[PDB]
């Protein structure tokens, strides 16, 4: 899913 | 020939966020102090290798131009590199100067930390082929944003973009080894080649992770989405 990275990435 | 000021500006600013990273020094230091055992420092690799993702993370989102490509490529960039990073990260610490006979005992306790002896070899295999390029920071700093701007990664949707974003640092990096090296006219290349080498550690790094010699193998929930492990 990448859920925390798509968050890290966005922010 | 030599460094533009567009290329001078880039190189600076790629050096200013490389250098928002843990110090090297805290890293060995700890290595050194006391031998651990294969728990607590699968422990450390987790805690060490959770903050270096999340560095990873601002130093690409700081790229020119990794901001304007779509979303899902962003993703795809970041995870097809993550692995290697670090893998890059730990071999630039392994050949920082140390005084005699700390860089022996620092290789003896990675060697004894835990990790499967199968995997042994093909890491300090990449780490001595690194220390024979004699790197300087920002050597590391380019080749970093290189790997993570790599165009040809899995599930690139659209890769010329990407290779757009990677070019002005080949450049820049190209420059700098024709004259931090003007006596090696290989350099660049011997630099490159070695990306082909990093890759290998993708193959199995879930494997070397998993064979760790511990009893229960727990990561976090960022190392399960870019490792690929529980
Ligand atoms: C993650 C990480 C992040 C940063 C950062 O954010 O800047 C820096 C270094 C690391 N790396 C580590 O902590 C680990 C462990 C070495 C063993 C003990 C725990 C740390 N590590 C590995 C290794 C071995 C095996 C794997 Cl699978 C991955 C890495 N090779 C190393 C070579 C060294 F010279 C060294 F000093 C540490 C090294």
């Amino acid at each position: 899913d990448h859920q925390l990275l798509r968050y890290l990435l966005d922010k | 020939m030599e460094l533009t000021p567009d290329q001078q500006t880039l190189l600076h600013f790629i050096m200013d966020s490389y250098n928002k990273q843990r110090m090297p020094q805290e890293i060995t230091n700890k290595i050194l102090k006391e031998a651990f055992s294969a728990e607590e420092n699968f422990l450390i690799l987790t805690e060490m290798a959770t903050n270096h993702v999340q560095v990873l993370v601002e130093f690409t989102k700081k790229l020119p131009g990794f901001q304007t490509l779509d979303h899902e490529d962003q993703i795809a960039l970041l995870k097809g590199s993550a692995v290697e990073a670090m893998f890059l990260r730990s071999a630039e610490i392994f050949n920082k100067k140390l005084p005699s006979g700390h860089s022996d005992l620092l290789e003896a306790r990675i060697r004894n930390s835990g990790i499967s002896d199968e995997y042994i070899t093909p890491m300090f295999s990449f780490y001595k082929s690194i220390g024979e390029l004699k790197m300087t920071q920002e050597e590391y700093a380019l080749l970093t944003a290189i790997v993570i701007l790599s165009p040809d990664r899995q599930y690139i949707k659209d890769r010329e973009a990407v290779e757009k974003l990677q070019e002005p640092l080949l450049d820049v990096l190209q420059k700098l080894c024709k004259i931090h090296q003007p006596e090696n006219p290989q350099h660049f290349a011997c630099l490159l080649g070695r990306l082909t080498e990093l890759r290998t550690f993708n193959h199995h790094h879930a494997e070397m992770l998993m064979s760790w010699r511990v009893n229960d193998h727990k990561f976090t929930p960022l190392l399960c989405e870019i490792w690929d492990v529980q």
